[PDB]
RNA sequence: GCGAGGGGAGUGAAAAAGAACCUGAAACCGUGUACGUACAAGCAGUGGGAGCACAGCUGUGUGACUGCGUACCUU
RNA sequence: CCGAACCGACUAAUGUUGAAAAAUUAGCGGAUGACUUGUGGCUGGGGGUGAAAGGCCAAUCAAACCGGGAGAUAGCUGGUU
RNA sequence: GUCGAGUCGGCCUGCGCGGAAGAUGUAACG
RNA sequence: UCAGGUAGAGAAUACCAAGGCGCUUGAGAGAACUCGGGUGAAGGAACUAGGCAAAAUGGUGCCGUAACUUCGGGAGAAGGCA
RNA sequence: CGGGUAAGUUCCGACCUGCACGAAUGGCGUAAUGAUGGCCAGGCUGUCUCCACCCGAGACUCAGUGAAAUUGAACUCGCUGU
RNA sequence: AGGUACUCCGGGGAUAACAGGCUGAUACCGCCCAAGAGUUCAUAUCGACGGCGGUGUUUGGCACCUCGAUGUCGGCUCAUCACAUCCUGGGGCUGAAGUAGGUCCCAAGGGUAUGGCUGUUCGCCAUUUAAAGUGGUACGCGAGCUGGGUUUAGAACGUCGUGAGACAGUUCGGUCCCUAUCUGCCGUGGGCGCUGGAGAACUGAGGGGGGCUGCUCCUAGUACGAGAGGACCGGAGUGGACGCAUCACUGGUGUUCGGGUUGUCAUGCCAAUGGCACUGCCCGGUAGCUAAAUGCGGAAGAGAUAAGUGCUGAAAGCAUCUAAGCACGAAACUUGCCCCGAGAUGAGUUCUCCCUGACUCCUUGAGAGUCCUGAAGGAACGUUGAAGACGACGACGUUGAUAGGCCGGGUGUGUAAGCGCAGCGAUGCGUUGAGCUAACCGGUACUAAUGAACCGUGAGGCUUAACCU
């Protein structure tokens, strides 16, 4: 099964309407090292809700 | 379906998936913190947590239990001589999930799971 | 679960006998023959039991008039007068279907002694 | 005339003395708290509005318990309407217990069916599958032609055809009823009504009688 | 569970061993008999002098199935096989004089009543 | 990243002449602005035409609503 | 005679923009013989070779491939700014 | 015999009535 | 061309040695449907062009084995026991 | 016509009315052999009555890479008619 | 002079085979006349000789569409419509006593066999059923399956031919491709709208589903009938097929639970265990899913009617169901039952909740901007669910049982290991119904569900009525 007709570049548009990403709402604050992070994920520097949980 | 079904595939089969949670267990056990998926972090939970409780009772029968669900003598020994006694008033829940973003390779959603008084 | 267990123990009859696969047993059930009732026996081998509370059940066989014929009763039915353990047998597995298989001299148990 | 609102408890025997098991639903009936009652006046139709249960009130939003308070009600799990006949009455904030069904011999139960995702035309709508030998190609459980030809060159309205099942809303009418326990807040109905274990169910006295 | 096809052993002294069901009679599109219904079947073994023939066309009943019956408690009773009792293609009254092995009470009804009194034992 | 690529600086008449290098069309793909568009049925234009924006009543852009209207070639 | 290697190719499913321009998987036949295989040689296009199917002769066969006569001829189809 | 003013059936002719059932949807005034 | 161990008649087959590899996208989920497989109540070819496919049989020793026959066969006939 | 089946356009045995057999472009038989054609039976079964559940690989979601046939132009509904 | 089915090229829908179209001789179905048959009697039922139509269903005629391709017969799967009705429902006439029929009218709601033979459609046969309807839909349905038949290349028979070859004669064998853009259809979301915002409960325009029927018993061996036989009307019970739900029972599955066991490799060895062999092979089985399991359904009632039956009643002093007026009348129609449903843009209703700042600019208006403010609520994230492809939907987030673990129980398996005793030993016995036990039940903050941040605002146009101020 293929087309009989090219499809026009306003089908592809529309098509293509439900394909944007969305950002992260907000993040989080590390309430101790002040880092910003995903929330319920570890710091880069490997904070969690204020406490050191893993070096490095 | 799948109503009130427990357990994740994986996308292995069953051997696969016994064998993978035994060299899991037993790194978790040696190292006391690994990084893994988030999904293998919370199956590995279900095997780890049951290992501990039943190192809190040191017999003969226990540690053939052990042994037969680790195959590994290094980490049946640590089992009852180290961690049962570290755990004792401990009711469950000897271990902590900590969520770290997504590996390069893939994508994967990651996660650290570590003994809790690591 | 509560409420499903009150109305459960409530029904449950107090004087079951214990009783295992392999044993012979005799059971007792009424019959309705017009206005009339009366107590008629079954007797045979208990080939299987299930333990579920109000739900329990068990399945005796036997050899009647020339042909193999199973009842499974429902333990705590009405219909169900008494039970009574004739002989007790000695086997090791919990339901006992190959016998079906059997007949004769190689469908027999061996008593247990204790 | 009115129904109450009840839980799926479970599913349980009642042995009769005559050796007869009854299969029943045991369906728990708390008392049906009177939130509002409509009227032609105001609404331009008769009916009482009811809750039961209990909420945690940090889930209860100001909205809801604001209409709440006016009914001068503790908060339930959901409101639920029921159709007044010409000669029933209520009123606001009063209760309605099981024992309305004490003298009730059939009663209708409507609840949300089990939830059985997208299914195929095999179980949604026991369409019968084509041979799984002799030559069959790829189509053992496929559905086979879905219409005829160029007349008319399109597929009908309501077609039979995969899609979701279960998981809506179903009434099983004229279950016989077995036992009334106002003290343990009981219905028991014979045989099953819809939903899993848990789920809220509505009861009436049945419409055909 | 007795259907088309479905092959039967003979709990009467009519001289038929194996008789084969042809129809299971009562109903459009019908598919089983069980305990208590009336079948259309063929004759495909016989002993040499008995009140059959190989090849007879008539009816029976069908006394015993490894299905079984279930009672009004929940209770179940099933058999090793599958008998049924020769009846007359007409009068539909047994053609033998003794029935062999248990029957049930899902017989007690007017048409079965000789069945029922012939029977070894009726559980 | 002791990258790729780029921004400055400098050369040059010129660097949108920087080596993927004279000129640099079209299809095709974008960013910005003006107007239209989420109750509306078809060769998508044409005749009528409101409103809005813009530049100086007019010119330009857009085009709600409405009459009419089934591509081109070949055979 | 039964049965692996080896040589085949009876059935089915898959695959059919394949993993593959003929295969894979499960079964199947021969398996000391008119057997199978390596290396090298010989037969050439109205010709070869053929336990014969017009089979095969470099993924090509009721007359191979390449170059030439050559812009064969086309009362036919298309196209013609 | 009563009853007291119309009645009967041919012909020709205008317009209508029955005869008249079909398949995706009114669907034989656009 | 070479040819280890245990079982085995075996270069079949299963598990291993020496030795060599996990096949150059991964992570989740646990719908329909397709592919490759496992099990199935009662029935047992009613399926279908056709038992296609599937299921089934399956080893060694011993007992035993019909018509027919070109006297070789048929024959591992069949069937059974350990 | 007989046999087999509850029922048999096939099968087997006959009959002879051979449309249009016939004796080395051989006639009629024939043990053994055949991935050969037809028919019947026992065993066996998801072939089927009538499907159910399960284990895996896809399908589905996320990240990376990234095709194809087709295509006058499209603002690309039903019906009844034309 | 022939053959090509071993075939090839250029062309044609200028021209055949399939399907469509036009046509309707033929076919099928109605009707008109009434010779007669029917003891009598044309019309209960048939209807000769002839006559008039309807359908588009057969066999054909034509050659208008398609030859830069519109795939065939049958089966399978899935259907949808017509009514010239097979069953069930209603009725008139009967050469209708009853039972059972014949014929015609109304009626399309639902229902409407399984097998043997054959490629079959068909047909015959066996046995069912209330019945086994007739047709249209590309002789419905191969981008849904099959490929037995027809219709390529191999081979043979009969037959024809000197032969190559040929035969709607026969016989054995013989590759069925497509990842769906659009329409359509089944499901499921996102956007905006509905005029301040928000959370809920509704109304019901409209749409869909459903609608089948047997047998037995009572009425009653009554009515009817010489007997044989044997009812209407009405009532009760129990089935077949179909549908919806569910898992308490009976069961299937149960590669996540327990056990038996073959070969082998390993953990040093013994003992005990693990890997691999289809889950190695097996025996059981929890939750879930499920049918063969077991609950429930089709209605009653109402309205308006069809054919049909009437009442009163003139036109037409009679008669007349009709013209005025009035009444009955069926599974069809409109409701009653179940589900969807306000994008019902005609965007509806009800209840509740929230927001009561300052200033500036301009082209001066439903204008723009800054500062302050940020509600109700939402979303996001996390733990998740008998919810689920993804979205969606539901529960929960420390003021907490949402998930895992843990504790207790249940269930399943069937007496672990170790030690001891008996035995030469395999093994048996005791400790011991032991040990282990998934998805189950009841509990329990041990682990993970973070303080925040984000979106959403700041009293909501004009006109005219009414009411009050
Ligand atoms: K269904
Ligand atoms: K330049
Ligand atoms: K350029
Ligand atoms: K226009
Ligand atoms: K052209
Ligand atoms: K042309
Ligand atoms: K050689
Ligand atoms: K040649
Ligand atoms: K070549
Ligand atoms: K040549
Ligand atoms: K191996
Ligand atoms: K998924
Ligand atoms: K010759
Ligand atoms: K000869
Ligand atoms: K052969
Ligand atoms: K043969
Ligand atoms: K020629
Ligand atoms: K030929
Ligand atoms: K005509
Ligand atoms: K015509
Ligand atoms: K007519
Ligand atoms: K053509
Ligand atoms: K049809
Ligand atoms: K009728
Ligand atoms: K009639
Ligand atoms: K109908
Ligand atoms: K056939
Ligand atoms: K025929
Ligand atoms: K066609
Ligand atoms: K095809
Ligand atoms: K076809
Ligand atoms: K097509
Ligand atoms: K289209
Ligand atoms: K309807
Ligand atoms: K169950
Ligand atoms: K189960
Ligand atoms: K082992
Ligand atoms: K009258
Ligand atoms: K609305
Ligand atoms: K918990
Ligand atoms: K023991
Ligand atoms: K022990
Ligand atoms: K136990
Ligand atoms: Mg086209
Ligand atoms: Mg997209
Ligand atoms: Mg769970
Ligand atoms: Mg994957
Ligand atoms: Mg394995
Ligand atoms: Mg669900
Ligand atoms: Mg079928
Ligand atoms: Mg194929
Ligand atoms: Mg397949
Ligand atoms: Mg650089
Ligand atoms: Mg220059
Ligand atoms: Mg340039
Ligand atoms: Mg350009
Ligand atoms: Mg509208
Ligand atoms: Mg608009
Ligand atoms: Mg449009
Ligand atoms: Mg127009
Ligand atoms: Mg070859
Ligand atoms: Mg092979
Ligand atoms: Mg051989
Ligand atoms: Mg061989
Ligand atoms: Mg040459
Ligand atoms: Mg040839
Ligand atoms: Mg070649
Ligand atoms: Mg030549
Ligand atoms: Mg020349
Ligand atoms: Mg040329
Ligand atoms: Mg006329
Ligand atoms: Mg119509
Ligand atoms: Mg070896
Ligand atoms: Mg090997
Ligand atoms: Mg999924
Ligand atoms: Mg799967
Ligand atoms: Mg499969
Ligand atoms: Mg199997
Ligand atoms: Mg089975
Ligand atoms: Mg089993
Ligand atoms: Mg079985
Ligand atoms: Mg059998
Ligand atoms: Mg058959
Ligand atoms: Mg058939
Ligand atoms: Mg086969
Ligand atoms: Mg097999
Ligand atoms: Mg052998
Ligand atoms: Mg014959
Ligand atoms: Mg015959
Ligand atoms: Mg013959
Ligand atoms: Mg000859
Ligand atoms: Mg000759
Ligand atoms: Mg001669
Ligand atoms: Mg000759
Ligand atoms: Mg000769
Ligand atoms: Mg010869
Ligand atoms: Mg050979
Ligand atoms: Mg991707
Ligand atoms: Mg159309
Ligand atoms: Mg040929
Ligand atoms: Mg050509
Ligand atoms: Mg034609
Ligand atoms: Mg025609
Ligand atoms: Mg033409
Ligand atoms: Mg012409
Ligand atoms: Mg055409
Ligand atoms: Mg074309
Ligand atoms: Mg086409
Ligand atoms: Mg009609
Ligand atoms: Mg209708
Ligand atoms: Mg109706
Ligand atoms: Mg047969
Ligand atoms: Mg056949
Ligand atoms: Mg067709
Ligand atoms: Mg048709
Ligand atoms: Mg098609
Ligand atoms: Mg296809
Ligand atoms: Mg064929
Ligand atoms: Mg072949
Ligand atoms: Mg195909
Ligand atoms: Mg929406
Ligand atoms: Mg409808
Ligand atoms: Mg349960
Ligand atoms: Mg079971
Ligand atoms: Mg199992
Ligand atoms: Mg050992
Ligand atoms: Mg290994
Ligand atoms: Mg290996
Ligand atoms: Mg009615
Ligand atoms: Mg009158
Ligand atoms: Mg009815
Ligand atoms: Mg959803
Ligand atoms: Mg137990
Ligand atoms: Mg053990
Ligand atoms: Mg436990």
């Amino acid at each position: 099964a293929v087309q009989q007709n090219k499809p026009t570049r306003s089908k592809r548009g529309m098509r293509r309407s439900h394909d944007a990403l969305t950002a992260v709402t907000s993040l989080s604050v590390d309430k101790t090292s002040g880092e910003k992070h995903l929330r319920h994920h570890i710091t880069a520097d490997g904070y969690y809700r204020g406490r050191k949980v893993i070096a490095k | 379906m799948r109503h009130r079904k427990s357990g994740r595939q994986l996308n292995r089969n069953s051997s696969h998936r016994q064998a993978m949670f035994r060299n899991m267990a037993g790194s978790l056990v040696r190292h006391e913190i690994i990084k893994t998926t988030l999904p293998k972090a919370k199956e590995l939970r279900r095997v780890v947590e049951p290992l501990i409780t039943l190192a809190k009772t040191d017999s003969v029968a226990n540690r053939r239990l052990a042994f037969a669900r680790t195959r590994d003598n290094e980490i049946v020994a640590k089992l009852f001589n180290e961690l049962g006694p570290r755990f004792a008033s401990r009711a469950g829940g000897y271990t902590r999930i900590l969520k770290c973003g997504f590996r390069a390779g893939d994508n994967a959603p990651m996660a650290y799971i570590e003994l809790v008084d690591r | 679960s509560n409420i499903i267990k009150q109305l459960e123990q409530e029904q449950m009859k107090q004087d079951v006998p214990s009783f295992r696969p392999g044993d012979t047993v005799e059971v007792k059930v009424w019959v309705v023959e017009g206005s009339k009732k009366r107590l008629q026996a079954f007797e045979g081998v208990v080939i299987a039991i299930r333990n579920r509370g109000l739900h329990s059940a068990f399945t005796v066989r036997k050899i009647s008039n020339g042909e193999g014929v199973e009842r499974v009763f429902q333990t705590h039915s009405p219909v169900v007068d008494s039970i009574s353990v004739k002989r007790r047998g000695a086997v090791r597995k919990a339901k006992l279907y190959y016998l079906r298989e059997r007949t004769g001299k190689a469908a027999r148990i061996k008593e247990r002694l204790n | 005339m009115i129904g109450l609102v009840g839980k799926k408890v479970g599913m349980t025997r009642i042995f009769t003395e005559d050796g007869v098991s009854i299969p029943v639903t045991v369906i728990e009936v708390e008392a049906n708290r009177v939130t509002q009652v409509k009227d032609l006046a105001n609404d331009g139709y008769r009916a009482i509005q009811v809750t039961t249960g209990a909420k945690k009130a940090n889930r209860v939003t100001k909205p809801e318990a604001g209409h709440f308070a006016k009914a001068g009600v503790e908060a339930g799990r959901g409101l639920w309407e029921f159709r007044l006949a010409e000669g029933e009455e209520f009123t606001v904030g009063q209760s309605i217990s099981v024992e309305l069904f004490a003298d009730v011999k059939k009663v209708d139960v409507t609840g949300t069916s089990k939830g059985k995702g997208f299914a195929g035309t095999v179980k949604r709508w026991n369409f019968r599958t084509q041979d799984a030998t002799h030559g069959n190609s790829l189509s053992h459980r496929v559905p086979g032609s879905i219409g005829q030809n160029q007349t008319p060159g399109k597929v009908f309205k309501g077609k039979k055809m995969a899609g979701q099942m279960g998981n809506e809303r179903v009434t099983v009418q004229s279950l016989d009823v077995v036992r009334v326990d106002a003290e343990r807040n009981l219905l028991l109905v014979k045989g099953a009504v819809p939903g899993a274990t848990g789920s809220d169910l509505i009861v009436k006295p049945a419409v055909k009688a | 569970m007795i259907q088309e096809q479905t092959m039967l052993n003979v709990a009467d002294n009519s001289g038929a061993r194996r008789v084969m069901c042809i129809k299971v009679l009562g109903g459009s599109h019908r598919r089983y008999a069980g305990v208590g219904d009336i079948i259309k079947i063929t004759i495909k073994e016989a002993i040499p002098r008995g009140k059959v023939k190989k090849g007879d066309v008539l009816k029976a009943v069908v006394v015993r199935t490894k299905k079984g019956v279930r009672r009004p408690d929940g209770s179940v009773i099933r058999f090793d096989g599958n008998a049924c009792v020769l009846l007359n293609n007409n009068s539909e009254q047994p053609i033998g004089t003794r029935i062999f092995g248990p029957v049930t009470r899902e017989l007690r009804s007017e048409k079965f009543m000789k069945i029922i009194s012939l029977a070894p034992e009726v559980l």
